[PDB]
RNA sequence: ACCAAAGCUAGCUCAACAUACUAAACAAAUACAAAAAUACACCAAAAUAAAAUAAAACAUUCACCUAACAUUAAAGUAUAGGAGAUAGAAAUUUUUAUCCUGACGCUAUAGAGAUAGUACCGUAAGGGAAAGAUGAAAGAAUAAAAUAAAAGUAAAAAAAAGCAAA
RNA sequence: ACGAGCUACCCAUGAGCAGUUUAAAAGAACCAACUCAUCUAUGUGGCAAAAUAGUGAGAAGACUUGUAGGUAGAGGUGAAAA
RNA sequence: CUCGCACACGCUUACAUCAGUAACUAAUAAUAUACUGAUAAUUAACAACCAAUAAACCAAAACAACACUAAAACGUUUAUUAAUUACAUUGUUAACCCAACACAGGAGUGCACCAAGGAAAGAUUAAAAGAAGUAAAAGGAACUCGGCAAACACAAACCCCGCCU
């Protein structure tokens, strides 16, 4: 299939 | 690991307050006053804990039957969870079986 | 600043015109008739504690109206900025 | 803070030690 | 009468400017209401002026002569408001005894809480008006569970709060036994 | 009046009257270039054209003759010590324009006075002096000069 | 996205949204569009004469103050109405049935300013 | 009862004093040092 | 005009809306909190102008005035005998003017002096069969006057001059006030003449 | 083709479809309103 | 020698007692696109909870799982169950009042998520943090005291050959 | 429970298509704006969680496009690519 | 070297004046449209808000003369009513919006292609390799899966599968 795992951000306060 | 540099202010307790000299003082009511009085019928706490004893799945539940009505909504669901999962492990996992 | 008359700036198309198209034959003007509106009648003027702006009404709406036809037909004969005004 | 005397007591044992160390006695 | 806006030209220029205390609330209450209506226009002007003057130092990065004045001022306007409203309630209680001069009626919102509702003035009765008709006074049955959170969530609250007082007095005991 | 209740008008009711007005003025001076006739003033939201015109006519005397009033909207980017946002208050600006001719300029609220700022001179030449006597005399190397010999 | 905890007033909507900051309003919609302004509906600011009139904003900083004693609807009684209806029963000219003479109303809506309904604003 | 260890002080120190001969970081770090210590006896 | 003050904070003799106190206390910082012994308002005999005689510290056994008083903290603070020195005028070639500064001292450490005697005494309010409030000593049995002290604006009434904006007193107590029973709006309204002869309509309140 | 700003603003929209209007106008509305009051959000719609 | 280290309060947890249970604030505006004084209306509604799981599969079944009025016993008994897993009563019995309530509960990676449902990430339902340390006085900042102890660097780059050590 | 502000389709209300060739506004022809994305090369933690450069197909229609509304998961929608 | 002015939608003081930048923001420095503090500002004629009922009326917009098929947005007049009363309320800044960014991306309409708006190179040396562009002796597909790419070429014909857009 399609594999495909999204990047995810670091918090904005740190 | 660090540990404190500075020594603590040492506590001093006094062995003869009130509390601790007149510690158990009628623990032997029912042997000596006619047996009037159970030392059970001392015990201060909770409801349902006064004078017994069992393990984590007796005590839940018998938390659930004496005072479960009078009970939060959130505290009555946590301690549904909690009966429901202590039957499943107490019965269904362990090694001795 | 213009703007305290007060005075507000639009942008649309700029145009120059003398109440005909340049093909008209009839480039010249002679007379004006002009009807002041509802809002400037010297009733008006009264309840709003205007008393010299009576004729301040009058010669405003003249100048820049007949400023605007006397221009107009300056530059309908090629007359303009750098051409200035022989007659 | 964890609750105790005989860790904070014991470091002290420890600090002279280094004193000593760093400034010897005459 | 433009000139009414700022103090005398005399009183431009000095650093500290004196002045009297405020009107208090007994003495207002020996003045007669045609000479409070009086009263609160003299006060009116002093007002303005002296918001003229604080915003004129900031502009000026300056600080305000005496900015106290302005203190005593709205102090004098609060109690003029306080004395006419207390023959205003008192007056209304002997002629109707009605403790509110705004109608109104305690009604059940549809979050299930107590609402004070303040009533409007319409040209139309309630039956007749089309937004008015809209809005629900009453609590549909899924409102019981969460109006009985909400009872829960506010007893822990108080519960918290009464077990910090009882600790914060043993802890106060040890460290000040004169007792 | 503000925060009060205004009473419903329909066909035929007496005249609505203000006895005792809530309202306050900020008389200010303009930021920009503004004409002979104009005077700026501040008011509160709940104040329309024709209330400060009655407004000036009636408790100030003063004779406008056109009330033109805007909307300021003040700045929400700065951040609290909790990053939270703060709000300046918004204010509502009205220009009026005098109607008899009459002529208004702002005038100068603090005129500085020549013998305060001689004073101020003088005080400052006092410390320049003060410091000057206080300064350590280079020849002596650091030694103190407090003792004697 | 957009801030959902800021203030919703006029000038973030389209030209559509067009919200009042808080005015009262002193009209309406006549035929042409053009807005009719009811003479009524403007607030008369009534103001008094403070030629004549001699009194400040601030008071003596000698002058005592008093004790604060708020007015009382039973003080009020007994201060205007009370020593009529005193005279009156002592002389036997007292009525039960119409106790107009002393200041009472039964009626609200006959008077120009109501209590109850607040007519007046201030 | 959260019972908490206090000495870890020296139960890493009982371990450092015989590594501090050692080259690279053997000689710093506990968990590099006791397999370097384990493998010295 | 009142400053809200944060449920857990410091006093250092400063007062909350000064820049001494921002400069010390930044608005985002907190700090622990001090035990202080509660005394109810009924209980503070201390008070700021009577004579006070410290017993521990530096100096013992001497005699001041009391100048200001710290309600949270329980602090009396004594005219220049507990003191410290410490520089005012402070600038980058010139440092000057040392002042001695007073330090803080708790209510243990100050008993009242009675006037008589001039020596530390008890002190317990008793209230007498006049009505009034007067703290009374132990060992001599003598009452003792409140500290009259002048205001902090500094201004005395005795001595005062009303200005172009000040009432006179005999207008500030001059009575005017005729209790009928119309209001505020029907007096000046029949004061001034105006005259109104329309009523409103029935309006429908929901 | 180019994913990542499928948020194009409307004010129109967005105080139609999460306004405080319509969170009341169905009985499943009002209980998400009654759950964030319950946990105490700072603003409950839009 | 830098980076760092140390502190004990903020408050919390579990009960008990207990009034009897949607707090505080409501001047004005708040279900028009909430916080916008003001026009001929429509208004409103209910239908057994299901499944993850256990029976080593899974179809009948699977405690608690919305509504019990408790405790000592009868009893895990009679019964109900692909009679398998497991489910499980009653008749009949026992229970003397008020005070004695505090802590072999935690101390800033613990205890509530909380300094807070706030920042911030989501169109929306929703998810949701890290963060405090001087002293009696800082109206003692030429200010003072304390460990100078984690990894990482500096003081002080390296000289054939080897699981770095013996 | 919440989602059709991206996308599939539809209902409203609007707005664009210059020149050139032909009795043609003919799902005709050449070629822009505009809309799709054929081939190759860079790019591959990149300018970009799908782009840039060159080159291409349509370009008066079954066409592009703005605002706003409707259909919601046992479903919606689909000139079927599950 | 050339995407420029304005409105709508959106963002919400990020705009303006003065001062400061050791450090925070700009992926660097100068410095200040972007960071900090103080003060100030957008003024309505344009735009939003801006009557109801009954009746007569089969006859398209495309320069519309008159026609085509797919049959088409776009109202006037008569009658009965409509508070009649200077000045109502609200939007007016910007170098901006949606994409984690001060992102070579995405973005509707009017009018221009400029009179307006902007800077590809921080300073050097001129190695390999890599990317983009120009030119070439003799040969002109001998390259290669294929004439892919490139070209001073910009043509002709056959077949397979779908009719065609
Ligand atoms: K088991
Ligand atoms: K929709
Ligand atoms: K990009
Ligand atoms: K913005
Ligand atoms: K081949
Ligand atoms: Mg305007
Ligand atoms: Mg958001
Ligand atoms: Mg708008
Ligand atoms: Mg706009
Ligand atoms: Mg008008
Ligand atoms: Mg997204
Ligand atoms: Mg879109
Ligand atoms: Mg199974
Ligand atoms: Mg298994
Ligand atoms: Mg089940
Ligand atoms: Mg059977
Ligand atoms: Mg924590
Ligand atoms: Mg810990
Ligand atoms: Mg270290
Ligand atoms: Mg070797
Ligand atoms: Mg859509
Ligand atoms: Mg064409
Ligand atoms: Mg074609
Ligand atoms: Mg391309
Ligand atoms: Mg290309
Ligand atoms: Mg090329
Ligand atoms: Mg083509
Ligand atoms: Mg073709
Ligand atoms: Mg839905
Ligand atoms: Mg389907
Ligand atoms: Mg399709
Ligand atoms: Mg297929
Ligand atoms: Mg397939
Ligand atoms: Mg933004
Ligand atoms: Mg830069
Ligand atoms: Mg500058
Ligand atoms: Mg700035
Ligand atoms: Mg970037
Ligand atoms: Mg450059
Ligand atoms: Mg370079
Ligand atoms: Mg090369
Ligand atoms: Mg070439
Ligand atoms: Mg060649
Ligand atoms: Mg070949
Ligand atoms: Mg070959
Ligand atoms: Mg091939
Ligand atoms: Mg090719
Ligand atoms: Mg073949
Ligand atoms: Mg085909
Ligand atoms: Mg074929």
């Amino acid at each position: 299939k399609k594999r495909f795992t999204p990047p995810t951000y670091q918090p904005k306060y740190k | 690991f660090h540990v404190r540099v500075t020594l603590p202010p040492r506590k001093v307790v006094d062995r003869w307050n009130e509390k601790r000299a007149m510690f158990g003082v009628y623990d032997n009511i029912g042997i000596l006053g006619n047996f009037e009085k159970h030392p059970k019928e001392l015990i201060k706490g909770p409801i349902w804990l006064r004078g017994w004893k069992g393990n984590e799945l007796q005590r839940c539940i018998r938390k659930k039957r004496m005072v479960g009505n009078r009970m939060f909504i959130d505290d009555l669901h946590n301690l549904n969870k909690r009966i429901s999962y202590l039957y499943k492990h107490f019965n269904r996992h362990g090694k001795y079986r | 600043k213009p703007d305290k008359l007060p005075l507000f700036k639009r942008q649309y198309e700029n145009t120059i015109f003398i109440g005909s198209k340049t093909a008209d034959p009839l480039c010249y003007g002679h007379t004006q008739f002009h009807l002041l509106p509802d809002k400037l009648k010297r009733e008006k003027l009264l309840k709003q504690n205007c008393a010299d702006q009576i004729e301040v009404v009058f010669r405003a709406n003249a100048i820049a109206s007949l400023f605007a036809w006397t221009g107009a037909q300056a530059m309908y004969q090629g007359f303009w900025s750098e051409a200035d005004v022989t007659r | 803070a964890k609750k105790g005397f005989r860790a904070a007591y014991r470091f002290q044992k420890e600090l002279e030690r280094w004193r000593l160390l760093r400034c010897p006695p005459p | 009468g433009l000139e009414e806006f700022f103090d005398d030209p005399k009183n431009w220029g000095e650093e500290k400017v004196k002045s009297g205390a405020s009107w208090t609330c007994q003495q207002l209450r020996n003045k007669s209401n045609e000479d409070l209506h009086k009263l609160w226009y003299v006060l009116l002007k002093e007002r303005n002026m002296l918001l003229t003057l604080e915003q004129e130092a900031k502009r000026q990065r300056l600080p305000m002569p005496s900015p106290e004045r302005l203190e005593k001022v709205v102090d004098s306007m609060d109690a003029l408001d306080k004395v006419v409203q207390e023959r205003e309630d008192a007056l209304r209680l002997l002629q109707t005894g009605q403790e509110k001069a705004r109608p109104g009626a305690w009604r059940r919102d549809i979050f299930g809480r107590i609402i004070w509702h303040k009533f409007k003035q319409w040209p139309i009765p309630w039956y007749l008006n089309k937004k008015y008709n809209r809005k629900r006074f009453f609590a549909m049955p899924y409102v019981e569970r969460f109006v009985r959170m909400r009872i829960e969530k506010q007893a822990r609250i108080k519960a918290r709060k009464r077990s910090l007082e009882r600790k914060k007095e043993k802890f106060l005991q040890e460290k000040f036994p004169h007792l | 009046a503000r925060n009060v209740l205004y009473p419903l008008y329909q066909l035929g009711n007496p005249q609505l009257r203000v006895f005792r007005t809530n309202f306050f003025i900020q008389l200010v001076r303009p930021g920009t270039a503004q004409p002979e006739d104009t005077v700026q003033f501040r008011i509160p939201m709940e104040m329309t054209r024709v209330d400060l015109r009655n407004y000036l006519e009636r408790i100030y005397n003063v004779p406008v003759a056109a009330v033109r009033t805007r909307v300021q909207y003040g700045s929400n980017r700065r951040r609290d010590h909790r990053n939270i946002r703060i709000k300046k208050p918004d204010y509502k600006v009205a220009y009026v324009q005098l109607a008899l001719g009459q002529t208004f300029t702002f005038p100068d609220l603090f005129p500085e006075r020549k013998g305060a700022s001689v004073d101020v001179d003088v005080r400052d030449q006092v410390l320049e002096d003060q410091r000057q006597k206080h300064s350590p005399d280079p020849r002596r190397g650091g030694v103190p000069g407090w003792f004697g010999l | 996205g957009a801030d959902r905890m800021s203030k919703w007033t006029s000038k973030r909507g389209p030209r559509t949204f067009c919200k009042g900051r808080g005015a009262k309003g002193t009209g309406f919609h006549g035929r042409d569009g053009k807005f009719v302004q009811i003479k009524e509906m403007i607030p008369e600011l009534v103001v008094p004469e403070l030629a004549g009139f001699k009194l400040k904003p601030y008071v003596n900083y000698r002058a005592p103050e008093g004790t604060d004693t708020p007015l009382t609807a039973k003080q009020l009684f007994l201060e205007t109405a009370a020593p009529a209806i005193e005279k009156d029963f002592k002389a036997g000219t007292f009525d039960p049935e119409h106790l107009e003479k002393y200041g009472f109303e039964p009626t609200q809506e006959g008077k120009l300013f109501q209590l109850y309904p607040k007519n007046f604003p201030r | 009862l959260r019972s908490r260890v206090t000495d870890r002080y020296w139960r890493v120190q009982e371990v450092l004093k015989h590594a501090r001969h050692f080259r690279g970081r053997k000689n710093r770090c506990y968990r590099l040092a006791v397999r370097a210590v384990t493998r010295a006896f | 005009s009142k400053v809200t003050l944060p449920p857990n904070y410091r006093y250092g003799m400063s007062r909350p809306g000064s820049l001494s106190d921002k400069r010390k206390n930044p608005p985002g910082t907190r700090r622990r909190r001090v035990p202080v012994e509660p005394i109810s308002d009924e209980d503070w005999h201390l008070f700021c102008g009577d004579k006070v005689e410290i017993l521990e510290g530096k100096d013992a056994g001497k005699q001041g005035k009391v100048v200001q008083v710290i309600r949270q903290r329980n602090w009396v603070v004594v005219e220049g005998l507990n003191t410290h020195y410490r520089y005012v005028g402070k600038t980058v070639d010139y440092r000057g003017t040392m002042i001695p500064s007073e330090a803080p001292l708790l209510h243990n450490q100050v008993k009242l002096v009675d006037p008589t005697d001039r020596k530390p005494t008890d002190v317990e309010w008793r209230f007498t069969e006049a009505g009034e409030r007067v703290r009374v000593s132990t060992r001599s049995g003598r009452i003792i006057p409140k500290p009259e002290f002048p205001r902090a604006d500094g201004i005395v009434p005795e001595t005062w001059i009303d200005g172009p904006k000040d009432t006179s007193v005999e207008d500030a107590l001059e009575k005017t006030y005729v209790p009928r029973l119309k209001t505020l709006e029907e007096e000046v309204m029949e004061a001034m003449g105006i005259q109104e002869t329309r009523r409103h309509k029935k309006v429908y309140w929901y | 083709k180019a994913r990542g700003n499928e948020y194009q603003p409307s004010n129109i929209k967005r105080k139609h479809k999460h306004g405080w209007v319509r969170r009341l106008r169905t009985p499943t509305g009002v209980q998400v309103i009654l759950r964030r009051m319950h946990k105490g959000r700072k603003s409950l719609s839009h």
